[PDB]
Parts: structure tokens; C-alpha cells; sequence
């Protein structure tokens, strides 16, 4: 349709939306209004937008040239550099030291400073979803990607020392979702089977937490996300239910701490946990064109009320 | 009376606790502003280098 | 209240200790803010210096480009 | 070596010392009193008679005696030339703040936008100002330029470099000005006349007199440097004599007397002063044409006579 892409930046302070007409950034500093802070129409059919935190550096990809990465300074409206790959770009992740590009059968690790290719992981198991995760933390700067196309093995790669740090046998079922916490020392995982959500230490690969994801229904988990303090972990899917888990060792271990019921199910979505105006929120960007905003009570949990609902295209309906 | 001293002390504590929380928020806000400025500086430097090269080419071809 | 058994002098001492802890904490925070304000301003000035230099280079390019197109 | 000394001054917050010489220019850090640590040197331009830094950033403006009407602005860490502007007469002063770059000629002043170095305004046909006497505030809300409004009388013109219009005239002294300085807030202007018996402080821009400080009654001197501490509490005045007076901006019973004093080991040398807190202790810094930087300790509570604690060669020599 009109919208092609939406995601949150590394600390959930900016929402990026890619569309046929271009791309936009929205501020996430308030719940009452979704303030547009930038729009660009220089590039049409923007299918990937990746900002470097709250700076002006952005990486974008267009359906019109899906093998070509453009790195730009968006406030100046200036292309910094570009890089062309042998196959369609499936995902772009960046932090303050590295930019990684995920193709179906290879991953590229660039120095963000000059975009020189530091290392290429070749002949990976086919990854048509572009499933990967990149730590936002400089001291624990790991990349996670599937180590097998039929088994839920996680390859964990040190993008600074350029060496495989570990293989985590997280699930037998193939991987469906991956997320690092903000410290880069924890990795959440989920499989296509979707029975348990696991949290592993990084790089050691010890299982720290295992959460049961509700009724035994067939589910395709699509989004895992940590709160910035690492205490909460959300998991959403093609289902109407988002589960929020609390990483505390003194509770009824393994059970969900809060839940959300979405008004729109049956499509992929992206979730994040952000404290906005001193209140922790669950944010859900959905395929119906809306951002939904729920309140989380960090002490009592339970069901989370829908507070606000905003159009991703920016229409102030 | 010693109970008034307590009530004074507890008044003061509440004041300092409020001041202290105000300062922590100020510092967290400034830490964020500083981190953003660092990131913007890095974005500008990478863009400056790219302009440098683009200047080097356009003068060489010209 | 009724049944309280804590001696007032003990309570005073707890409070005055707490006062000192907060006072010390508040002064370390004020210091941390002063030091970071200074570091931030230093960075702001260097950013402006880099931007000024960028603008100058921008105009140099625009000239070479427009005199030869 | 460095060759002849030509220029020395402090940057806007007294964190850097700039020295121009026959060989080029240098910057020294002022974060220690135990040594004068060189942080940059450039020998690409000889006979550097003016150096003006933008605080501790890499932006610098330079003038050479080989081309005394030409200002060169550069990013000294990258070497990139930002701009080169030539004026109709010798450049007498170059001042910078976060919004503006000012150039003082004998009979005109040029106010440039620092962002693009374009001239925003020219003050033409000033009273002749061969000493280049002027001052520029470093405060963005009080962004004023002060310069002499009369050649015969100590009137101060106060120009708003944002509105680009005169803000006030302050009739500061009944004879020609000898020295001017703003404090860091941009709301205090210190002044002295060629008689040099009193140092006055005026509120900026509204112009009322706040303080009058006395160093003499009938004995005149040629005041050459006025400097505020960064918090605006202290004001130093140096001259062609061996004494530096330090005044405290406080309402006090015996109004006008010096709070502290310094004795220089020389008489009759060009010199420039600043008040800077270094390693937790307020200092009076004096750079002088004898080739030295002097560092005196100021007790901000007790005042009195200040000891000369450290002395360093301006050219970076060990001694």
C-alpha cells in the first residue's frame, strides 16, 4: 500500500516511516501528539530507514534500487555515500561504530566512520526474512543472526574484533525473532513454534530466563523488545495479544507480567517499550497504518489500557 | 521540644530529597543532550569528509 | 503514635545522618552538572567550528561547480 | 627559535594562551600552573601579530605583519582555510564571540556573521582609535560591542551586534578612554580614562554606574588592561607601573578601595591580565612584553598582597 516500512530508532525516541512518496521521522517525546520532525521526498518507495539514534545520519534503501544503500545527512538533504550489493538488501542495522547489511546469504560489517567493509560473512544459511539483531552498545558490540535455516541456532558475532563469539542453540524450531537489550549483554529469542521466549547472556550463552507465551495456539512471533533498563521484555506476533515479561528472579518465574490486546490482528507489527512523560509505555506500530500506545504499570502489571492511537502516515485524523 | 527537631529534620529531608531528584533529572537530561550532540558531531564529521572528497574530485575533473 | 518505642535521640541521629547523605549527594550532582555543562559547551563550540568550515567548503564547491557547468 | 615576541592574549574564558611571534603562533593550555603546556603551533605564517581563537575550538583568526590589512580565518586542526578578507587599513583588533567576528580599524569597525563570515554592518567614520580600543561581549543575550564615541572625551558607544544598532552611549569619563572590558555575562562594562585614577563599572545596556574603584587621587597612570573573573566578582586593572589592583564588586562600607594588589617585577612594559581559577585556586595571570607569563594567587575572601607563585616563558622555553 502507501506505507512500506516503520521502525523505532535505537532508544525509542524517533519513529521512522517509509512510504511510496518518501520517508518521515516522528518524535516520540509525547503521547498526545505524533509530531513530524522531518519528511523527505527525494527518494521514492523507501522500504528501509535506519537512523543513527537522534542524529542526522540515516541509511535508506528504495524499492527502485533494492540492492543499493544510501547513507545521508538528512538535515542537509545530502547523500554521504552509497554501497551496492550483489543481492536485495533485507535489513540494515547500525550503532555508533558499525553498520551491518543483511542479504539473504551474506552479511556485511561496515565501519560507520568511512563505510569501508571490515568483514563479510559469506554463504550464510538462507535468511529471506533478513532476521538479525545488532547491539546498540559500544562495549558489547555483537551481531546475532540465524546459524541454520532449519534449526533455531543463533550465531553471535563480535563486530569489533571480527570473530564468531558463540553459537547458542536457542530453539530446535527455526528462529522467528531476536533482540538485544541496551547493554548488549542479553539476547531474547523466539522460534516459529513460539512456545517459549528465551533470554541468553551474551557472549556466554547461558539461559537466563524462559517465558511461556500463553495458550498453545499456532503463533508467528514477529517482534521482541526490551525496555531501556532491561527489566521488561515484550513479545508480539500475528495474534491480537502482546505479552510483557519482567526479568526479575524473585517472582512467579516464567509467567507474563502484563498483557495488551490489540484491536488489529493478523499482520506483522513492531513493538517497543519506552518511558514517555515519566510513564512506561508499550508502543505498537501495526500494518493497519496506526501506532498504538499502551500504559504499563511497572509494579502491578496486568492488562494494559490503550491510551492513544496515531496515524503512521501523519494524518491528524 | 525534641519532637519539633524531628519535624524540622523531616521537613529538611523532604526538601533535600526533592532538590536531589530535581538535580538527577537535570543531569539525565543534560547527559541525553550531550549524547545527541556527540552523535550529531560524528554525523557532521563523516559528511564533512565526504564533501572534502567531492571537492577533490570536482576540482580534479575541472 | 501510641506504642512507639524508638528513643527520640536515636531518631534525630538517623535523620541528621540522612541529611548529610542527601547534602553530599546533592553537591556531587551539582558538581557533575557543572562538569558536564562545561564539556557540552566545549563540544558545542567545536561543532560550530566544524559547521563553519563545512559552510565554507560548501561554497567553494558551489563555485567550482557553477563556473564550469 | 620563536624569534621576536609580537602578540600574547588569553581566549574568552582564560583556558588558552595565544602567542604570536616572528616564527608563527602557539597555543598553550592554562589548566595547570606548574607548566605551560603547548597544545598547538603553526609556522605556516610568519610575523603573527594577531591571534584570536573561538574559545577552545579549532577556529582561529590570524593577522601577519607581512600583510597587516588581511585577516585569515582557519580550522587549525584540519588546516582548511575558511576565509581571507582584506580591509582598507591596518587591522588593529579582531574579536570573536559565538555569533560574531569583529574587526577594528582606526576609523571603522566591521561586524561579521561568524556563521558565514559575511559583513552584516560597518560602523563608519568613528573617532580615530589608533590603539584599537574595543570590547566584545561573549554573552548571546547581551551581545554588545563597546568602542570610543569621542576622541576628546571618554564616551563609550555600546552597539548591539544582533539588532545592528546602537544600544546606548555611556559618558564614562571626562577624558579619553584608555581601557575597556566586559564581564562574561555581558552586563558589566569596566572603563578607565587616560588619567587612570578611577576604574568605573557600568551596567550594560541600560548604562547606570554600578561601581567606582580608586587607585589614585592625583597620581595618573596609563591603564592598559582591565579583566573580570568569569563570575564577575573581581576586576583587575594593570598599567605602565609595577602595581596591579584587584577590585571586588561588592557593596561595602569603604567603597572604592582595592581588595587585593600585585607587585610586578617590572615597570613600563606592555602587559595583559586575566583572572582565572586554575587547579581550584583563583589566579591573576599577567602576560608581559618581557617574555613571561606571571601567575599570582588571589584569596577571594582575604585579598591583600598576592604572591607570585609561578612564572613561565611565553615562547615555551623551560626558562
Amino acid at each position: 500500500g502507501q506505507l512500506l516500512f516503520a521502525n523505532f530508532n535505537q532508544d525509542n525516541t524517533s519513529l521512522a516511516v517509509g512510504s511510496k512518496s518518501g520517508y518521515k521521522f516522528f518524535s516520540l517525546s509525547s503521547v498526545d501528539k505524533l509530531e513530524q520532525i522531518y519528511e523527505c521526498t527525494d527518494t521514492e518507495d523507501v522500504c528501509i530507514v535506519e537512523r543513527l539514534f537522534s542524529s542526522s545520519l540515516v541509511a535508506i534503501v528504495s524499492l527502485k534500487a533494492p540492492r543499493k544503500l544510501k547513507v545521508c545527512h538528512f538535515k542537509k538533504g545530502t547523500e554521504i555515500c552509497n554501497y551496492s550489493y550483489s543481492n536485495t538488501i533485507l535489513a540494515v542495522k547500525l550503532n555508533r561504530q558499525r553498520l551491518i547489511v543483511c542479504l539473504e546469504e551474506s552479511l556485511y560489517i561496515h565501519n560507520i566512520r568511512d563505510m569501508k567493509v571490515l568483514h563479510t560473512i559469506r554463504e550464510t544459511p538462507p535468511n529471506p526474512a533478513g532476521l538479525c539483531a545488532l547491539s546498540i552498545n559500544n562495549d558489547n558490540c555483537y551481531l546475532a543472526y540465524p546459524g541454520s535455516a532449519t534449526i533455531g541456532e543463533v550465531q553471535v558475532f563480535d563486530t569489533i574484533n571480527l570473530r564468531a563469539a558463540n553459537m547458542i542453540p536457542a530453539h530446535d524450531s527455526p528462529l522467528a525473532a531476536l533482540a538485544f537489550d541496551a547493554s548488549g549483554t542479553k539476547l531474547a529469542t523466539a522460534s516459529e513454534k513460539g512456545t517459549v521466549i528465551r533470554v541468553f547472556s551474551i557472549p556466554e550463552g547461558q539461559k537466563l530466563f524462559e517465558f511461556r507465551r500463553g495458550v498453545k495456539r499456532c503463533v508467528s512471533i514477529c517482534s521482541l523488545a526490551f525496555s531501556m533498563d532491561g527489566m521488561f521484555l515484550s513479545a508480539s506476533s500475528n495474534t491480537e495479544t502482546v505479552h510483557i515479561f519482567k526479568l526479575e528472579t524473585v517472582k512467579e518465574q516464567g509467567r507474563a507480567f502484563a498483557t495488551v490486546r490489540l484491536p488489529f490482528c493478523g499482520h506483522k507489527n513492531i513493538c517497543s517499550l519506552a518511558t514517555i512523560q515519566k510513564i512506561p509505555r508499550l508502543l505498537v506500530g501495526a500494518a493497519d497504518g496506526y501506532l498504538y500506545m499502551y500504559n504499563l504499570d511497572p509494579q502491578e502489571g496486568g492488562e494494559c489500557a490503550l491510551m492513544k492511537q496515531h496515524r503512521l502516515d501523519g494524518s491528524l485524523e | 521540644m525534641n519532637e519539633a527537631k524531628i519535624a524540622e529534620c523531616l521537613q529538611t529531608i523532604s526538601d533535600l530529597e526533592t532538590e536531589c531528584l530535581d538535580l538527577r533529572t537535570k543531569l539525565c537530561d543534560l547527559e541525553r543532550a550531550n549524547q545527541t550532540l556527540k552523535d550529531e558531531y560524528d554525523a557532521l564529521q563523516i559528511t564533512f569528509t565526504a564533501l572534502e572528497g567531492k571537492l577533490r574530485k570536482t576540482t580534479e575533473e575541472n
